[PDB]
């Protein structure tokens, strides 16, 4: 039983450092998105106030053309 | 409990029974509408097999269960087995008497007439009931997003329905109906799964093709860019451990599948896209009422959870629809509960009163009471 | 009642002379001044005073309705709120100030800025504060225990100065909620000292799942601006409920007998009649409660004491008596009703409420006692007001509010998150699980304004 | 020693059955987030072409604008 018990220990620990390694790996990947997906959705919203004025500018055009 | 008295919510599909208490805002004990027997003979005396094993009880044992289903899409293959699905709902999990508290269930919009008459036997005649009420699927979850004027697409493993209903309901047809949903993806699956060493046979593992499905399955945004990405394995392949024993290194068979929601080509069926069926109800309404319709576009329902489900169709739409005022799809981030979330307010509205039936009615004009004031 | 009663006990003649001095005391927590009338309470109050085997009080309970609990944040030019907020903001030091973390700025807050009015020359602030202190003093409320209760409140007014702004996440012109005055929904989660980011993931996004086991929070919904200016009031309004409720209650804790039991008798105390040349929908309400209070008397010295007569063992003989009035009463109960039509339009979320007004109409205007300016000729009448008869006169109200006024529901999707915390001031913002009123907790609204008019009706027709 | 490795392995499992976890919300968090980038880095690019188009469309009107 102690045979047993040395080979479970074995494979748990070594499953323990692969997991917790996992984990490091897992939440790195996941820190360097984040930063990526903040820093897009940032520059998304400033297109969108661009996107805005660009039409608004666009429909004066449109307004101011109609009376000349 | 000192407030009222005789009230209740309650919603089934095909693919969970969604119901609870007396004035709720989302249900409390949802459950798969499903029921089968022992194709194991379930040790005859480690008690007599009977209860088909429905509920949390059958979804949790699923090997013993030959899972079949009776509700498909509309037509019911058998009403037998509906009596002890009920009885089931309203006594073990409901924890109330039907003979008590009203009841307002779905309706599957075009659901055959002689459906209706028989199912309102199995409640007044049997389960004793004094008021009730089977409102149209779509229309409730219109008043819950807090819409009046907007063109609604509520479907899940059910059947697809394009409702057009901004400022009024049952008039032009401008409506459709298609079984091409849930349980057609479900039993799809395993036809593709042959050529990858894989086949779930039987219905009972078919069950849990959609769990794993709803989970990491995404549609394609464009099919010819990501045929060659296939050489990059990366972004397709991804281990998926079975809770038994055999990893599905799920990839290609992600977009593959989904394809046909856009693509009924894939299946046998001349039925067109999802986005051009909306244009058949829109182009039958006034000409002066589109460009309103699609500022807003009421998107619910299970199937609409998938990863690239709105942008898909912002991408089609424009394409053959007007191209001059701006196009936004309204898809609840959560607008699978939207039929239940409108469903509790039409269950606390008084006005309903001229809506329902009451145990009396019933006798004064038959069975047909249902069709003679209702819709 | 006393005199008549008893003597000897030398406590006796002293709690006689606490409750005498609780007038000066009840002056503060239930009246609050109104643009008309300065000693304006209020508030639904029905006091039980409990007594003694000789005949003497002993203590008593507490017991509020449905609050005006957007007296806080939102009114007219020119009232405002309770007393005992502002007393304090100009009667502490800025030292203890920078502790509850106030700034010396009135217009940088919302709930304040909004009114637009803080010194007043009538009133005196510093002098007030000192007087308060020997209230709380007086009764058993020491200033450890003060600075002990200030934090809870300190707390609601970090979590209250949060108006969002505009969040540019959607595409068109509709728009979410996200915070960019950072530092203020950061001093909300100061005092819970929990991650801010994370605080916003479950409320401002609504998250359901449910089935099978009970729910599991973390997938949610951004919703609109309307539900989201929704669940900001009805969560910084509930809290003041639940405190208000709580506070009184602790007070008698010490205040309360436990050297001996007693009876019970109650005592009622409500708002006054008001009545401006314009109308608003707090009018209506206040109006309500007053219909009640009337067809009380009508059930108790009309309908009561009448059937007082044949127990006496009288030769009595029905005599013609006004009708029981339920042209009011049947009209706002039972399915088709104002109350029941109420519900119907508040849940079409859509349906503002101008349009409630044309689904009151159409149900009535021929149900007697309802007016407005299409049926009735009546230039008095606005075109977005209407006509209702009371007792004898008639009221014309605005529609201004109702909406976010009304309904102020909250739901135990925000409420979990908050007091699954560790800290006496967090989740003590919510006693120990339902103080005795629950039942069924989460129901929207309507029905649950009917439980503080129910349960007032249901304790008054079996007791003399 | 079998009682003694025993010991050693009731922790074990208890550490690696806390590791895993870990792992699984820390893998499923970067997978929801990866997600949101995608679908944010496709609202990014199809904006960014409305973006040129209501400069192009603004443009081309101010041009409209000075031949009339
Ligand atoms: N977030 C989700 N992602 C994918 N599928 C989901 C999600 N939530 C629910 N579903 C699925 O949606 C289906 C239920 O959708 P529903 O619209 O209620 O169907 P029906 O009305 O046909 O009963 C079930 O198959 C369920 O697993
Ligand atoms: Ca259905």
């Amino acid at each position: 039983e102690l045979d047993r018990a040395q080979e479970r220990l074995a494979t748990a620990l070594q499953k323990l450092e692969e997991a917790e390694k996992a984990a490091d790996e897992s939440e790195r990947g996941m820190k360097v998105i984040e930063s990526r997906a903040q820093k897009d959705e940032e520059k998304m919203e400033i297109q969108e106030i661009q996107l805005k004025e660009a039409k608004h500018i666009a429909e004066d055009a449109d307004r101011k053309y109609e009376e000349v | 409990d000192e407030d009222e008295t005789t009230a209740l919510v309650c919603d089934n599909g095909s693919g969970l029974v969604k119901a609870g208490f007396a004035g709720d805002d989302a249900p409390r004990a949802v459950f798969p509408s499903i029921v089968g027997r022992p194709r194991h003979q379930g040790v005859m005396v480690g008690m007599g097999q009977k209860d088909s094993y429905v509920g949390d009880e059958a979804q949790s044992k699923r090997g013993i269960l030959t899972l079949k289903y009776p509700i498909e899409h509309g037509i019911i293959t058998n009403w037998d087995d509906m009596e002890k699905i009920w009885h089931h709902t309203f006594y073990n999990e409901l924890r109330v008497a039907p003979e008590e508290h009203p009841t307002l269930l779905t309706e599957a919009p075009l659901n055959p007439k002689a459906n209706r008459e028989k199912m309102t036997q199995i409640m007044f005649e049997t389960f004793n009931v004094p008021a009730m009420y089977v409102a149209i699927q779509a229309v409730l979850s219109l008043y819950a997003s807090g819409r009046t004027t907007g063109i609604v697409l509520d479907s899940g493993d059910g059947v697809t329905h394009n409702v057009p209903i901004y400022e009024g309901y049952a008039l032009p047809h401008a409506i459709m109906r298609l079984d091409l949903a849930g349980r057609d993806l479900t039993d799809y699956l395993m036809k593709i799964l042959t050529e990858r060493g894989y086949s779930f046979v039987t219905t009972a593992e078919r069950e849990i093709v959609r769990d794993i499905k709803e989970k990491l399955c995404y549609v394609a945004l464009d099919f010819e860019n990501e045929m060659a990405t296939a050489a990059s394995s990366s972004s397709l392949e991804k281990s998926y451990e079975l809770p038994d024993g055999q990893v599905i290194t799920i990839g290609n068979e992600r977009f593959r599948c989904p394809e046909t929601l856009f693509q009924p080509s894939f299946i046998g069926m001349e039925s067109a896209g999802i986005h051009e069926t909306t244009y058949n109800s829109i182009m039958k309404c006034d000409i002066d009422i589109r460009k309103d319709l699609y500022a807003n576009n009421v998107m619910s329902g299970g199937t609409t959870m998938y990863p690239g489900i709105a942008d898909r169709m912002q991408k089609e739409i424009t394409a053959l629809a007007p191209s001059t005022m701006k196009i936004k799809i309204i898809a609840p981030p959560e607008r699978k509960y939207s039929v239940w979330i409108g469903g509790s307010i039409l269950a606390s509205l008084s006005t309903f009163q001229q809506m329902w039936i009451t145990k009396q009615e019933y006798d004064e004009a038959g069975p047909s009471i249902v069709h003679r004031k209702c819709f | 009642l006393t005199f008549v009663s008893s003597n000897q006990s030398p406590n006796g003649e002293r709690i006689s002379k606490m409750l005498l001095d609780s007038n000066p005391l009840l002056e503060a927590f239930g009246n609050a001044k109104t643009l008309r009338n300065d000693n304006s309470s209020r508030f639904g109050k029905y006091m039980e005073m409990q007594f003694n085997a000789v005949g003497s009080p002993i203590g008593g309970k507490i017991t509020n309705y449905l609050l005006e609990k957007s007296r806080v944040v939102g009114r007219t030019q020119g009232e405002r709120s309770f007393h005992i907020f502002y007393q304090m903001l100009k009667g502490l030091s800025q030292s203890k100030l920078d502790e509850l973390g106030l700034t010396p700025n009135a217009p940088a807050y919302e709930y304040l800025k909004k009114s637009g009015c803080f010194d007043v020359s009538t009133i005196d602030d510093s002098g007030e504060f000192k007087i308060i202190v020997k209230a709380m003093e007086t009764l058993g409320l020491k200033e450890s225990d003060q600075n002990s209760i200030w934090r809870i409140l300190a707390a609601i007014l970090h979590i209250g100065n949060i108006t969002f702004a505009e969040a540019a996440e959607q595409r068109t012109g509709t728009t979410t909620v996200k915070v960019s005055d950072t530092k203020s929904l950061a001093a909300a989660a100061s005092c819970l000292k929990t991650d801010q980011q994370s605080l916003s993931i479950a409320l401002c996004y609504r998250s359901i799942s449910t089935g099978v086991g009970k729910r599991c929070e973390v997938i949610s919904v951004p919703m609109d601006c309307n539900q989201a200016a929704y669940s900001r009031d009805a969560l910084a309004k509930a809290l003041y409920e639940r405190l208000f409720n709580w506070l009184v209650s602790k007070i008698n804790t010490i205040i309360n007998c436990t050297t001996e039991k007693g009876p019970v008798i109650g005592i009622l105390d409500i708002y006054g009649f008001e009545v401006f040349q314009n109308n608003s929908f707090e009018q209506l309400n206040i109006n309500f409660c007053n219909e009640k209070l009337q067809q009380l008397f009508i059930e108790l010295t009309l309908k009561s004491e009448q059937e007082e007569y044949v127990r006496e063992g009288i030769e009595w003989k029905n005599i013609e008596y006004f009708n029981n009035k339920p042209i009011c009463e049947l009209i706002e109960k039972k399915p088709i009703g104002l109350i029941s039509l109420l519900d119907e339009a508040c849940l079409i979320a859509k349906s503002t409420d101008q349009t409630f007004l044309d689904s009151i109409c159409k149900q009535f205007e021929k149900n007697p006692h309802l007016q407005s300016y299409v049926v009735s000729k009546d230039r008095s009448i606005g075109d977005t007001c209407f006509r209702l008869k009371h007792y004898a006169g008639d009221v014309t109200y605005d529609v201004r509010g109702f909406l976010d006024k009304n309904k102020d529901t909250l739901f135990g999707d925000l409420i979990s998150s908050m007091q699954s915390s560790s800290d006496p001031l967090v989740q003590g913002l919510f006693p120990p699980t339902r103080p005795e009123d629950s039942k069924k907790r989460p129901e929207t609204a309507g029905s649950q304004f009917r439980n503080a008019m129910n349960a007032l009706i249901t304790t008054l027709l079996a007791c003399s």
